[PDB]
């Protein structure tokens, strides 16, 4: 909450797009290890012990993503707006 | 009475049926000790799994700012394979270092000093069992046994391994990241245009997605989708 | 050298989906280390339990004499807890004891010396990893690292337990019951509408079962689904 | 093995009428289980004993259903025509 207030709007808008930039990477990585648990899902040439692995995988990186965005929603709380990222 | 706490959680961990009983079993053990807190960590390649009673809020920075890349608790974890004590009081500062930054946020959520066993796992994979404290010196890595202690990390390993395949999900039925994203700044009240704005995500496309999220869950409305969403625990 | 055979140990057992992935790679780093036999022993209370690549002469012997109550190395095991090197050559070579005539029989069946790894697990159960070799003296005792001796006894006895489990098929990959009548009757060499007639199954939905049952077992024709039907003991 | 070769054309199209309605019988019931066994996995609620007591009368059932439809063939190969069994 005050983690951020501290900084200048300069400070943050870096920090934002920054951000922003990891929060779509981690996406795009993200769906394409849940498009495959989806599609082994379906493929009855994979077995329970590969597509736990994927579960997992999907389990592990949704954590992970919420944390970001969480770390995200507080930068713009502070920075005011949503800055545009090229 | 370190390693006798220890023999006593060995049991309690095999009678262990969910998650909610191994940390039951793990904090008395820390209380026991000394500590008030734990948490077992993962790591393969960048990616970082855990399961602790260290804060909420903790978890969101230390996982949503990368913190495994500048611990210095991972970075001894590495250096040194065997039980080790380490203190936020032996990361000097005087500056406004990523490291300072570090080790202050720890210290204001109560993270200060621990015991860490670490183990390195197949694959390059690397994991470990700690134990921490507000305080400034609860040192036990004197006293406790290291083949025990590498028991304890390896039987918390395969015990988490075996809750989580008590549980197996169907993808159909689960939101994709995708649908997660627009479903969170919804409850952060975010319009369709602001999320597309930070996601990349087409705004007409944004409505889509939570339409699908709430044929999934069963919601009729938004407000709804955050309410079964909250109730299980997915956000 | 010893620990970077038992690192690799360590890779292949996590890849080991069954009880033959699993001797094959204690094989491998037993061979590696100068020995050519292991066993695994589980001791609960009462019950005992082995995973072991020891001759299977000498293993109707050991069950059909309860050897496990002279056993010497099962004795010192729970006697220790570090890994620990023995040989049959300590033991009695004249007069008529029981250990004597153990001495016997286990040379004679090349288990004449070799070294454990003991641990005690939960509830007083003991566990137990040993490799054995026919020659004189093979000891790695002061050599293996302690701590990676108890990760190895641990994967291998929960690797074990996720095997022992029951089987678990998944739906998904099991035919259904109108799925397997249409094919064992396509076997039989009936067509479709001959097929409906003894089913009771609609004529032109019959293909649509054998197509379905084409996907379940990976095969482009109906003659293919046949042979692997056939081999997979379904038909 | 085959004494169904000193019977009579009257007593295997009997025995082929009867086996051929038990045949549909059980088709019926298979597949009810199996399906209910699709959903209940399908289900991350139902516990793994409760699926594995579906597995295992699915099991079950496949090895009677084989067993049936064998002799139902070895019945109508003896008779030499499918008789026509009204639904
Ligand atoms: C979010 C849970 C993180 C667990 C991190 C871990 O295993 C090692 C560790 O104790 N790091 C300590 C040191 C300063 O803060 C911490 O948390
Ligand atoms: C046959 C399965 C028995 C395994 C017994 C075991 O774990 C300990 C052991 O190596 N005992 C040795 C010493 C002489 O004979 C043996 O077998």
């Amino acid at each position: 909450e005050a983690r951020y207030s501290v900084m200048t709007k300069s400070e943050l808008e870096a920090l934002a797009v920054s951000a922003i930039r990891e929060h779509r990477r981690l996406l795009w990585a993200d769906q394409a290890v849940y498009e495959e648990w989806l599609r082994a899902s379906d493929d009855p040439s994979i077995s329970g012990p590969v597509l736990q692995t994927l579960q997992d995988e999907y389990v592990a990186r949704q954590k992970r993503s919420e944390a970001q965005q969480e770390e995200l929603s507080d930068i713009l709380d502070a920075l005011g707006f949503v800055p545009d990222v090229p | 009475s370190v390693n006798g706490n220890l023999r006593s959680l060995i049991d309690m961990l095999e009678a262990a049926q969910d998650g909610h009983m191994i940390k039951i079993a793990l904090r008395s053990f820390a209380h026991s000790c000394g500590y008030d807190r734990f948490a077992y960590l993962q790591k393969d390649g960048t990616q970082v799994r855990t399961f602790h009673s260290y804060p909420g809020p903790w978890e969101s920075i230390y996982l949503g700012s990368d913190y495994f890349n500048i611990d210095p608790v991972l970075a001894e974890a590495k250096r040194r394979r065997d039980v080790f004590f380490w203190t936020a009081d032996a990361w000097p500062a005087r500056g406004s270092s990523p490291l300072r930054r570090f080790r202050d946020e720890a210290i204001s959520h109560g993270i200060r000093c621990g015991v860490t066993i670490p183990v390195e796992g197949s694959y390059g994979s690397a994991m470990m069992l700690t134990f921490a404290s507000p305080e400034r010196k609860v040192d036990i890595s004197g006293v406790l046994d290291p083949k025990k202690a590498v028991q304890l990390l390896m039987m918390v390993h395969y015990q988490l391994k075996i809750i989580a395949a008590k549980t197996v999900l169907n993808p159909k039925q689960m939101l994709s990241p995708r649908e997660m994203l627009c479903l969170v700044w919804a409850s952060k009240g975010k319009t369709a245009s602001v999320t597309a704005n930070l996601t990349g995500i087409n705004a007409r496309t944004v409505q889509h997605y939570l339409d699908k999220a709430r044929a999934k869950l069963d919601a009729e409305s938004v407000p709804q989708l955050v309410a079964i969403a909250k109730d299980r625990g997915l956000v």
